[PDB]
C-alpha cells in the first residue's frame, strides 16, 4: 500500500524532473508483479499503473521502474530508476 | 686360592613385546616399539603459533567475496583457511570455471589486504545487490564487487586504466554474468551477446557467456563466473567490456608467502601446536601417519600401513622358561 | 642379527634390567648380582637416536599443495592427479617400508654388534683366560670378586696378574 | 687310539650358473637365479577368471554407441575390453573432444547397464540413421542415441527434466553435430549457429559447433562430437537445446569397482588367469616385467632391464682345477 | 660376502651336493662321505624365501591407469604424461636395481654369515679342537668315525670326552 | 522405378492429407537425386517432379521430399516426409 | 735367538679431512672425498660435439618465423638452442595459445628444414609486412609466413588440399589475427567476425578470434595467435578460411630425434664438452649437480644439497696425540 | 665400521702412507720400517671404483623435458608441474641422501670388512703365534727380521717352521 | 612531397586502367594521414585529395590507398592498391 505508492511518487517526479513537467499523483490502479520466470533475487519490476489529474483530465500510464536491489547500509540504498514512462 | 666364576653377559627382556617387521622375515617382536605412525588424533584445531581464520558458515571464495552473513573476514590476514563441512552459499549461486586454480592462488596468496581505487567507471550505476543475500530486513549482496548493470536507456562501452607504477603485484577479481532465459540479458544490459575484453602487455582473456535455462538453487537459475588477471610491476592493464560486467572496486595484495587450506569439521581451541591435520590436528613427534593426506605446516606424510613401529630396542627374547 | 649376536646362541633375556640395554650379570662367591655397563649402552643409544632426530626430519615442509581428496570425476586431468597422488604414495609407502625394514635389520645388526663387539672387548681384555662357552654367555677361570665387575665395566683391567696361575685350570695335566 | 681325520665345510656349486649384478661388482655369477623379469609371453588372452568381453571388429566407444556390426555387447559386463588393431568405424565418423576421459570413466564404470526412460521430447522425429552404418540391405545408425532432428518445417526449443529420486548416479551421454557446409546446417536443423545447454545444480556446459569442409572418411565429410554429464543422487539435470541434438535414450548405469581397457591383438583362448598384459597375457610368479607397460589386474609393473635375477642362492664357485 | 666366508677363502665347491646348500664334506678311516646338515640349510631356505614372498606381492594392483604410450604428440598435458611415466619407470627401475643390489649382497652375506655361523657354531662347540686352517675348511684333532658326523650335524655333542684328547696333540712337546 | 512413384504416391496422399483435398498421381517426369556434395550416407532428397489430373489439367509439382535414413528394424522403418510441395 | 717384534697394522691418515654424513650419525670426516656435487660452473657455451645454435638478439619462435633482424637462422640444425636474456621482438607482437607446447616441439624436432609448396591461393595477395620489423630503411616481416589480406573489394572462401604422398610427416605453422577496434577487422578482411577451419581425416580445429583495446607495446596495439597441424604419412590437409588468414608457405620437415632448449645468457666460446647447463657448462665426471635444474645432454639432475661428498676413503683418525 | 675395525680400537692413522691405504707399520731389530701391503688395497680399489663408476652413470640423458622455472603463476596445471618437478627433487634428494648414507656405511665397513680381513689372514696365516692385543695391531712372538715383512705382505707364508717358536714364549714355565 | 605525387600518379593510373579511359594529373590539394588510433606497424591509409584537367574542367577526386606495408626484399615491394576512387 504504502511501497506503490511511493514509487508512483518516484515515478511522476522523475518525470517532472526529465521532461521539466509538473504533474500531481493521485491513486494506484494495479499493481502487477510479474510472475513469468522469476520475481526474486534479481530485478523486480513492478508493473505500476497510475492515473493523473493535471491537465484538466485523467490521463493514464504505466511505469516499468526496474527496482534492482542494492548492497545493504554498508553500500548506497533506496535504488530505483524509471525506464519508461508510457501514456 | 682359585674359583671358577661367570660373567655371562647378555640383554634386557620385557613381556610386552609388540610386533614390527623385517626385510628377512614378516613378523618379529622387539623390546622396544616407538609408532613412527600417527593415527590418533586429538579433535581440537588450535589457532597458536600460526594464524587460523576458521568461518562458521562460510567458504574462502565467498570470505573474499564478502559474503553478507561473514562480514567479519574483511582483511583478516591469516595463515590456514578451516571451511565448514556444514558450509551454505546465501548470495547468488556461481560456477567458477578452473575452480581449483583459483582457490589455490587465493590460499597461497596468504593476506586479505584490501585496498581501494578510484576507478572512472562512466555511464554505469554500480552497488547492485540480491534478495537471497541479506544481512536482515531488506537486500544484500557480495561485499567487494560491483554488479554492474544499465543506466538511462542505453549502455556505453567501458575502457579503464591502471597504471601500477609501484613494487607490488595486483590481482583484479571480476566476473561474467551468465542470465537464464534471452529476457534476462535483454534487460540487465542491451547486448544479446556480450563482449568481456581484459588485456596486459603479456596476455589477454575475451569471455562470451552462456544462456540457458537450469534447476532453481535459492531462486532464479542464473549464476556467474570469476575471471582474474595479475598486473607485474612496471605493467598496465586495460578492461575493455561491451555488457555483463562485474568489475572490482580495488586490487588484492598478492604475497610470496606461506599459506594453504584445509577442509574439516573440528572446532576450535587454544593450544600452540604447528601441524594442522582435518579431522584432528595432531602433534608431530613421529615422522609418519596414517591420518588424512591434507597437511599444512611441518609436519609428516601419508604412509598407507597402520603399525610402522621402528625398533629403539632389541629383538625380544620371551623369559623362557617356566 | 647377521652376526648372530642376538637370538643366535642368547637363548633368554633378563628381566631385572631396567636402567640400561646390556646387563653384566654373574654369579661369584659373594652372590649373585646384576650391573648395566652405563658406557657400552651409551654409545648405542647414542647411535639409535643418531638415526633418531634424523628420521625426526622427514616431514614434508609444503605450506601449498594440489588437491589430495576429490568429490567429483572429470576424467583425464583427475587421474593424472590421482596418478601422481597414487604413485607418490606407494613411492613413499615403499620408501618408508624400505626405511623401517632395514633400520631393524640396521638396528637387530646394530644392537648385535656392540654384543659382539663386548664379547671381543671382554675377549680382547683377556684373550687367554675368557674363553667363550658358545651359549652367549663367557667364562673367567681365576678367582673373582666385586673388585672383578667394577673393573671390566670401566674400560680399565690388567692381564698380567690374572693372565698367570686362568691358564692354570684351561690346562688339565695328564697322570 | 688316535688319528687325525677332517671336518671341511664348504658348499654347493653347479657349472651351469647365470650371471648377476652386485653393488660392488658389476658382473658376477651364482650357482642359482630366478629371473624377477617376464619378457615371455604365451600369446592367449583367457576369460577367466576375470570376465573379458572381447571385439571382433568392434571398439570400445564403438560398443557403447552399438556399431550397427557389433551389437553383441547388448549389456554384457565386463571386467576388460580387449579392443583389436583390425578395428574400423563403419558408422558416421565421429570427432569427440576429450577423448581420454571419456574412455577411461565408460572403462571405470566396469558395466553396460542400460535402461531406458520415458523421454517428453516434443516436436521431433527420432531415429535417423545413415548409409555407412549397416545391417544388411537398408539403412543403419548407432542403436543407443537418436539422431534427432526437424520436424515439419520448424524446430521447437526443447525443455526436458529427470528428477533422479533413486539412489544411484547417472550418465547421460549425448552429442552435437558439426556439418560440413551452411547447407547441411540449414536442412537438418532450422539454425545457422545451434546452441546446446546442460545443467545440473553444480555446473553446466554450452557447446557452440563448428561448420566447415573436410577430408572425405567413408562418405561425407562431417563429424559428430560425443559430450556427457553425470547426476549425483537428490539432482534434477535440465536438457536444454536449440539445435544440434543428438540426444540420448537413456542414462548409462555408474558402478565404482574395477575394469580397465587394453589394446592388443591376441585372439581368445580358455585358461584360469589373473594377469592380462598386451601381446601375451602372462602370469603373475615374479615381481617385475619387460612386456609393455599396460597392465590390466594384480600382476607386476615395468623394468627397463632384462636380466635382473635375483640370486635365490649362493656366488658360483666353478669346480677348480681341471 | 663382507664377512669373507665365502670366496674369501674357499676356492671351489662340490658337485655332489644336490639335496641342499651347505654340505659337510669329511674323509675319515671309513671312507670318503657327503652329508647335508639338513638344520643349516632349512633356515638358510627360511630367510631366502622370507624375502622371497616378501617380494612376490609388488604387483601393482592397479584395476584403472592413465594412458601408457601414444600414438599423437600435442605438447605440454603429453609431455607431463610422458615425464610423469618417465620419471616413475627410472625411479622403479633405479629401485628394482636397487633392490636386487641389496638383496645379492644381502645372500652373499646371508650365505657369507651361514658360512661364518656354521663356522662358529663347529667353533664354539669345540672351542679347543676344532683349530682352524685358513682354508675356509677345519680340522679336527681327535679320533674320528660316523658317529662324528651324525652327531655335529644334529644339535648334540659332548665336548668333554674329547676335549682331553684334542689338546693333546696340538701341543707338541719338546725333547 | 519402383522406388520414384512410391515417394510420388507418398508426397500425393501426405499432401492430400495437409490440406483436405483428393489428388491421384499419374507418372513421373525426371527424378534428379542431387549430386552438389554428397547425396549418400545421410538425407539423400530427391527431386522429384510430377504431374497430375485432377482438376482436369496437366499441374507441374516440385517435392523436397527428405528421405532421411532410420536405424533398421531393430528400430522404426520407412522414414519419408514433405518439407514443401510447390506447384 | 728369538726376540719380541711386532707386525702392528692399521691404515692411512691425513690432517686435512673433510666432513661427509651417515645414517647413524650427522658429520664424521674421512681421509678422501669426491664432490658428487657440481656447484661451479666455467660460465661458457661451447659449440662442440653438440652443434649449438646461439642467437644474439634472437628467440627460438621468432627464429622459426625469421625475425628481420635474425636471417642467419635458414635451415642451420642444430642440437640446443640457446636463448639471449636481453631479447626482444621487433616484428608485431602476438601471444600464442599453448606456449609452452608450441616451444617443446619445435626444440625436440631438431631442425629447421624448411622447403616450400605449390599453394593456389586464390583472390589473395600475400606478402604483407610492418613498419617496427625492419632491415633498414622501408619495411620487414617475418619471413616465413604470408600476411594474407583482402583484394580488390572481396574476399572469397579458401579451400586447399596437399596430398601428403610422401613417407614423412608434415607441420604446418600458421596463425589468426587478434585486431584492435571493429574498423580494423573491417579494414583487412571483409568479415565482422571470420573464421577459419583446420582439418585433418583425424581431428580439426576451428578458431574464432577475438576483438578489443590492448595496451602498447612497440605501436598499434594488436596481437596475432599461432596455431599449428601435423600430417600423418597417406594423410590429407584441407585448409579452409572465412578471414583473418595467415597461411604458411610451406611445411617444416619433422625429425624424431634428440634435441633442446634452454634459457641463459653465457657466451660462446670453443670446447668439446657434453654437458650444458644454463649458467655455465660444466662437465660431467660426477653423478649429481648443484646448478640450475634445467639440463640438455647426458650429465646429471639436480639434488637440493650443497655436499654429498661420497667417501672415496676410510674415516679419518686425525694424529692423535700431540 | 659395524665391524669395530676402523676407530673402534686404532685410535691413530700415519702420516708417511703416501702410496696406500692399508699400511703394514713393523719395529724390528733391522729398525723401523712402512711397507704398503699392495694386494690388500688393491682389491679394495677395485671394490670402491666397482661402486664408483657404477654410480658415474646415474646421469639423465634426457634430450627434451618438460619446463623447470617458471615467470608467471596459472594455478591449477602450474602446481602440478610444480608438484611433479618437486616430489621429483625430494624423491632424488632423500635417494640421493640415501646412496650417500648407505655407500659411506657400506665404505666405511667395507675397509672395516678388509681390516678384518687383514686381520684374520693374519691370524689363520699363524693360528698359533699372532695372539691380539686389543689395539687393532698385532703380536708376533717369534724372532723377525726383513724375510718376515717381504713374506706375509706375499701370499706366501710357512707356517711349520715358527709354529714350533712362538708357542714356546706364550708358554710361562712356572717354578 | 614526391610520395603523396607517386601514389597520386599511381591512384589515376590504376583507375584508368580499369574504365578503359585517360585522366591525368595535376597536383595534390590535402594528404590527410589518418591518426584515429594508430597509423604505423600496419596499414598507412593516405586520404588523399586530387583534382585532374581531363574534360577540360576540374574535378575532384578522394582515393583511400591501403598502402599495405610488405616485407623487405627477401620478397616483393613497391605495395599499393586503390580501394575507392570517390569523385
Ligand atoms: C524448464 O524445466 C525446468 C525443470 O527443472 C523448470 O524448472 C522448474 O521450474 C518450476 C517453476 O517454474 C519449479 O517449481 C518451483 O518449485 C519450488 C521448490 O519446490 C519446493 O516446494 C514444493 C511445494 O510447492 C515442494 O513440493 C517441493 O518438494 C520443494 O520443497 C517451489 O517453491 C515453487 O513455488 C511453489 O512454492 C511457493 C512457496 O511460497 C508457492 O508460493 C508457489 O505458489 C508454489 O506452490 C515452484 O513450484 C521447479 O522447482 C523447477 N525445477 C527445479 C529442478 O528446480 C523450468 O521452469 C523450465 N523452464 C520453463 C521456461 O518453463
Ligand atoms: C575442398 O577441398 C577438398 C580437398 O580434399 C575436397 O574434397 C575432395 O572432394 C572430391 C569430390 O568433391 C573427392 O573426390 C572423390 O574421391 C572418391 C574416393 O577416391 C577413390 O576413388 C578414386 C576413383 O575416382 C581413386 O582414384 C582414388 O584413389 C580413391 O581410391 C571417389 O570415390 C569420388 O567419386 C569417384 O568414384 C565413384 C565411384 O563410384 C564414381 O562413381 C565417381 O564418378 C567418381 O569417379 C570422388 O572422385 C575427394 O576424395 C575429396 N578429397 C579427399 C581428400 O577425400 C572438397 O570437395 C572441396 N570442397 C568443395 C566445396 O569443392
Ligand atoms: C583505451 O585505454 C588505453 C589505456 O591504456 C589507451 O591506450 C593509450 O593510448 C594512448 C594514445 O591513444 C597512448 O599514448 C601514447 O603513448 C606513447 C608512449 O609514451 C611514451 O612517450 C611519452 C612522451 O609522449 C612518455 O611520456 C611516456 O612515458 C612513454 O615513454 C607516445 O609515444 C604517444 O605519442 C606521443 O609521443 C610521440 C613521439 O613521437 C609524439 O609524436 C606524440 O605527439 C605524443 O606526444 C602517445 O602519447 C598510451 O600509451 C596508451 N596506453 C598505454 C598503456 O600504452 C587507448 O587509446 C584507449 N582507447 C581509445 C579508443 O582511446
Ligand atoms: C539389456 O539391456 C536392456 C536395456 O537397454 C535391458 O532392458 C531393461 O532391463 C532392466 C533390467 O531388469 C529392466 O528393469 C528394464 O525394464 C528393461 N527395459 C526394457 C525397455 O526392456 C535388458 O533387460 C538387458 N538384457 C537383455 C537380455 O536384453
Ligand atoms: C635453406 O632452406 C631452404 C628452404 O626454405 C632450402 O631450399 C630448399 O632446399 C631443399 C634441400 O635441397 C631443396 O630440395 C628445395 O628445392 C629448396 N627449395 C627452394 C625454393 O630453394 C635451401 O636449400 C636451404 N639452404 C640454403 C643454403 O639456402
Ligand atoms: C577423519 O575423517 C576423515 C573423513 O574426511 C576420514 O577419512 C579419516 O579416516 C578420519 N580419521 C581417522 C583417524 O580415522
Ligand atoms: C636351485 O638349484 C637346484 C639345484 O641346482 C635346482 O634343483 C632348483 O631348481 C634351483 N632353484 C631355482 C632354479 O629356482
Ligand atoms: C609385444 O608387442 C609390442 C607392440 O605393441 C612390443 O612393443 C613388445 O615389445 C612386444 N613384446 C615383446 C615381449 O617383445
Ligand atoms: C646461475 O644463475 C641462476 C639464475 O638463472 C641461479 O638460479 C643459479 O643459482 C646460478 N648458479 C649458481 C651456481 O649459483
Amino acid at each position: 500500500s504504502l511501497e506503490i505508492e511511493e514509487l508512483a511518487r518516484f515515478a511522476v517526479d522523475e518525470h517532472n524532473k526529465k521532461e521539466n513537467a509538473l504533474l500531481e499523483f493521485v491513486r494506484v490502479v494495479k499493481a502487477k508483479e510479474q510472475f513469468n520466470y522469476d520475481q526474486w533475487q534479481d530485478y523486480t519490476m513492478y508493473y505500476l499503473t497510475l492515473e493523473a489529474k493535471d491537465g484538466g483530465k485523467k490521463k493514464l500510464y504505466e511505469a516499468k521502474v526496474w527496482v534492482k536491489f542494492v548492497d545493504s547500509a554498508f553500500e548506497t540504498e533506496n535504488f530505483k530508476e524509471l525506464q519508461e514512462f508510457k501514456p | 686360592a682359585d674359583p671358577g666364576a661367570t660373567l655371562c653377559l647378555g640383554h634386557h627382556a620385557v613381556p610386552n613385546g609388540t610386533l614390527v617387521k623385517t626385510i628377512t622375515d614378516d613378523q618379529i617382536e622387539v623390546t622396544n616399539a616407538t609408532e613412527l605412525v600417527q593415527s590418533s588424533s586429538t579433535g581440537k584445531i588450535c589457532n597458536n603459533p600460526h594464524r587460523i581464520l576458521d568461518g562458521i558458515d562460510c567458504t574462502l571464495i565467498d570470505a573474499l567475496l564478502g559474503d553478507p552473513h561473514c562480514d567479519v573476514f574483511q582483511n583478516e590476514t591469516w595463515d590456514l583457511f578451516v571451511e565448514r563441512s556444514k558450509a551454505f552459499s546465501n548470495c547468488y549461486p556461481y560456477d567458477v570455471p578452473d575452480y581449483a586454480s583459483l582457490r589455490s592462488l587465493v590460499a597461497s596468496s596468504g593476506t586479505l589486504e584490501f585496498i581501494t581505487e578510484g576507478f572512472t567507471w562512466t555511464g554505469v550505476t554500480q552497488n547492485g545487490g540480491s534478495n537471497a543475500c541479506k544481512r536482515g530486513p531488506g537486500s544484500g549482496f557480495f561485499s567487494r564487487l560491483n554488479w554492474l548493470t544499465k543506466s538511462g536507456s542505453t549502455y556505453p562501452v567501458l575502457n579503464v586504466t591502471m597504471p601500477n607504477n609501484d613494487n607490488f603485484d595486483k590481482l583484479y577479481i571480476w566476473g561474467v554474468h551468465h542470465p537464464s532465459t534471452n529476457q534476462e540479458q535483454t534487460s540487465l544490459y542491451v547486448q544479446a551477446s556480450g563482449r568481456v575484453t581484459v588485456s596486459t602487455r603479456r596476455s589477454q582473456q575475451t569471455i562470451i557467456p552462456n544462456i540457458g535455462s537450469r534447476p532453481w538453487v535459492r531462486g532464479l537459475s542464473s549464476r556467474i563466473s570469476i575471471y582474474w588477471t595479475i598486473v607485474k610491476p612496471g605493467d598496465v592493464l586495460v578492461i575493455n567490456s561491451n555488457g555483463n560486467l562485474i568489475a572490482p572496486r580495488g586490487y588484492f595484495k598478492m604475497r610470496t608467502g606461506k599459506s594453504s587450506i584445509m577442509r574439516s569439521d573440528a572446532p576450535i581451541d587454544t593450544c600452540i601446536s604447528e601441524c594442522i591435520t582435518p579431522n584432528g590436528s595432531i602433534p608431530n613427534d613421529k615422522p609418519f601417519q596414517n591420518v588424512n593426506k591434507i597437511t599444512y605446516g611441518a609436519c609428516p606424510k601419508y604412509v598407507k600401513q597402520n603399525t610402522l613401529k621402528l625398533a629403539t630396542g632389541m629383538r625380544n627374547v620371551p623369559e623362557k622358561q617356566t | 642379527g647377521l652376526f648372530g649376536a642376538i637370538a643366535g646362541f642368547i637363548e633368554n633375556g633378563w628381566e631385572g634390567m631396567i636402567d640400561g640395554w646390556y646387563g653384566f650379570r654373574h654369579q661369584n662367591s659373594e652372590g649373585t648380582g646384576q650391573a648395566a655397563d652405563l658406557k657400552s649402552t651409551q654409545a648405542a643409544i647414542d647411535q639409535i637416536n643418531g638415526k633418531l632426530n634424523r628420521v625426526i626430519e622427514k616431514t614434508n615442509e609444503k605450506f601449498h599443495q594440489i588437491e589430495k581428496e576429490f568429490s567429483e570425476v572429470e576424467g583425464r586431468i583427475q587421474d593424472l592427479e590421482k596418478y601422481v597422488e597414487d604413485t607418490k604414495i606407494d613411492l613413499w609407502s615403499y620408501n618408508a617400508e624400505l626405511l623401517v625394514a632395514l633400520e631393524n635389520q640396521h638396528t637387530i645388526d646394530l644392537t648385535d654388534s656392540e654384543m659382539n663387539k663386548l664379547f671381543e672387548k671382554t675377549r680382547r681384555q683377556l684373550r687367554e683366560n675368557a674363553e667363550e662357552m658358545g651359549n652367549g654367555c663367557f667364562k673367567i677361570y681365576h678367582k673373582c670378586d666385586n673388585a672383578c665387575i667394577e673393573s671390566i665395566r670401566n674400560g680399565t683391567y690388567d692381564h698380567d696378574v690374572y693372565r698367570d696361575e686362568a691358564l692354570n685350570n684351561r690346562f688339565q695335566i695328564k697322570g
